[PDB]
């Protein structure tokens, strides 16, 4: 139910052109013209470039759209920080009804890369009381934004029942991650240590007691 | 159905496109001839209102084809904020 | 350019209706499409009509479930989507255009609608940091539907702030833990936590 935008992800250094390729069937892209919009984190999609490479209000030269006869292209030849967004690329379909769009790319700009600042928190005491315990391990400040979380219930043996969120780009610049890690009082009171194994590109580990 | 409409749209503007490519700019300060993807206008007299034909591309066309489109051109000759759509719509 | 209804929060198996509401003129001229986004992914089409003429248009796939019309007066386009799924979790936009088929240059903020068999629950707080410089905060668990406010000292206290956006552990459940950084020392801190849904708010110290 997808024309592919062929990429996932488009890499780019400033001042250099990145190409987004979108492939398609002959009833979508060969067809017909292909569209381009422009999503912002936490923003609605914004039109880049309509019908095979004409531009609306406001958009610079530096786009540009490409033949659309097996799959189109888009172009932007000079990058900026602010080119780094999710695009979709779009098309009619004359097989099956109305207009389809791309999977989407992300485009990305690149800094330098940081250290993730893991904090651990045992289970209050006044949770404790209440028969729940749930271990929390907070990541920040680590780019690029992908990192990986290890629970251990004391030494080594690994950990099934946690739950983990998603990188979040927040703030500045910059993503973070919280993973908690839900047991029994007893299972708390039961072990020599837990550790808290963040991993990103090497290993931190953090360890409370209890 | 919709595809065709879409295609007529899609004919619409490059049309306007390649009147706009041949039309050569006006000698004083005029607002740009453009494609708004809606109407297609012409360049505008300075401090003036710019009349457009209804689009053809447009259902229902033929009621309001001898309706206009009119967009207020700016003092510098600026296109203005808003447009003035009756004419060219009123399938009732 | 279009103010859109609200947010939504429903359970699987129902139906909701957003509105797009434009403006007071210039309504019925142009066409209203509608496109939706799980989070974390791309654009999905769904239809468009031209409020003032013919019949709604569709994508396939939607059958029996996506309800696009518009009324003259209010010149608000609705749309209604009936046997709601997990799937359906995203946020709505409506886009303004020339025609069906044709491209957008005017979209709405969007409107969220959330789809789970959740019930609606407040939070409960836990202090965190039995405890070079000290980092406190307070665990937020189990409540929903999002969000949660997070502030710290009736207010007056951010340098330091963090709030990490909330995990969903599937119970349905949403829990998130916000910590500020400060010095080492002798004042005393409380975060100040709030959830309407639920009405739920709390002070707790640490």
């Amino acid at each position: 139910s997808y024309v592919l935008t062929q990429p996932p992800s488009a890499s780019g250094t400033p001042g250099q052109r990145v190409a987004i390729s979108c492939s398609g069937s002959n009833s979508n892209i060969g067809s017909n013209t292909v569209h381009w919009y422009q999503q912002l984190p936490g923003a609605a999609p914004k039109l880049l470039i309509y019908s095979n490479n004409q531009r609306p209000s406001g958009v610079p030269d530096r786009f540009s759209g490409s033949n659309s006869g097996t799959s189109a292209s888009l172009a932007i030849s000079r990058l900026q920080s602010e080119d780094e967004a999710d695009y979709y690329c779009a098309a009619w379909d004359d097989s099956l009804n109305g207009v389809v769009f791309g999977g989407g790319t992300k485009v990305t700009v690149l800094q330098p890369k940081a250290a993730p600042s893991v904090t651990l928190f045992p289970p209050s005491s006044e949770e404790l009381q209440a028969n729940k315990a749930t271990l929390v391990c907070l990541i920040s400040d680590f780019y690029p934004g992908a990192v990986t979380v290890a629970w251990k219930a004391d030494s080594s043996p690994v950990k099934a029942g946690v739950e983990t969120t998603t990188p979040s780009k927040q703030s500045n610049n910059k993503y973070a991650a919280s993973s908690y890690l839900s047991l029994t009082p007893e299972q708390w009171k039961s072990h020599r240590s837990y550790s808290c194994q963040v991993t990103h590109e090497v290993e931190k580990t953090v360890a409370p007691t209890e | 159905t919709a595809g065709e409409l879409y295609q007529r749209w899609e004919r619409y503007r490059r049309e306007c496109q390649e009147t706009l490519a041949a039309a050569e700019p006006p000698s004083g300060l005029a607002c740009n001839g453009s494609f708004d993807m809606y109407v297609c206008w012409d360049y505008a007299a300075p401090n003036a209102t710019a009349r457009a034909s209804c689009p053809w591309y447009l259902p229902w066309h033929h009621h309001v084809a001898a309706g206009f489109v009119l967009r207020q051109c700016g003092s510098d000759g600026q296109w203005g904020l808003w447009r003035d759509h009756t004419q060219c719509e009123n399938p009732e | 350019q279009l103010q859109q209804s609200g947010a939504e929060v429903k359970k699987p198996g129902s139906s909701v209706k957003v509105s797009c509401k434009a403006s007071g003129g210039t309504f019925s001229s142009y066409a209203i499409s509608w496109v939706r986004q799980a989070p974390g992914q791309g654009l999905e089409w769904m239809g468009g009509i031209i409020p003032t003429f013919g019949t709604a248009n569709y994508a396939q796939k939607f059958q029996g479930r996506v309800t696009i019309t518009a009324d003259e007066s209010t010149s608000t386009a609705y749309m209604e989507l009936s046997s709601l799924r997990s799937e359906d979790t995203a946020v709505y936009y409506c886009a303004q255009g020339p025609i069906v088929g044709a491209p957008t240059d005017y979209w709405g903020k969007g409107t969220l609608v959330t789809v789970s068999s959740a019930s609606t629950k407040g939070p409960s707080v836990f202090p965190l940091a039995p405890s070079g410089t000290a980092a406190l905060g307070c665990l937020v668990k189990d409540y929903f539907p999002e969000p949660v406010t997070v502030s710290w000292n009736s207010g007056a206290l951010t340098s330091g702030v963090h709030t990490f956006p909330a995990v969903l552990q599937s119970s349905g459940l949403y829990s998130l833990s916000s910590v500020v950084t400060v010095p080492s020392s002798t004042q005393t801190y409380i975060c100040n936590v709030n959830h309407k849904p639920s009405n739920t708010k709390v002070d707790k110290r640490v």
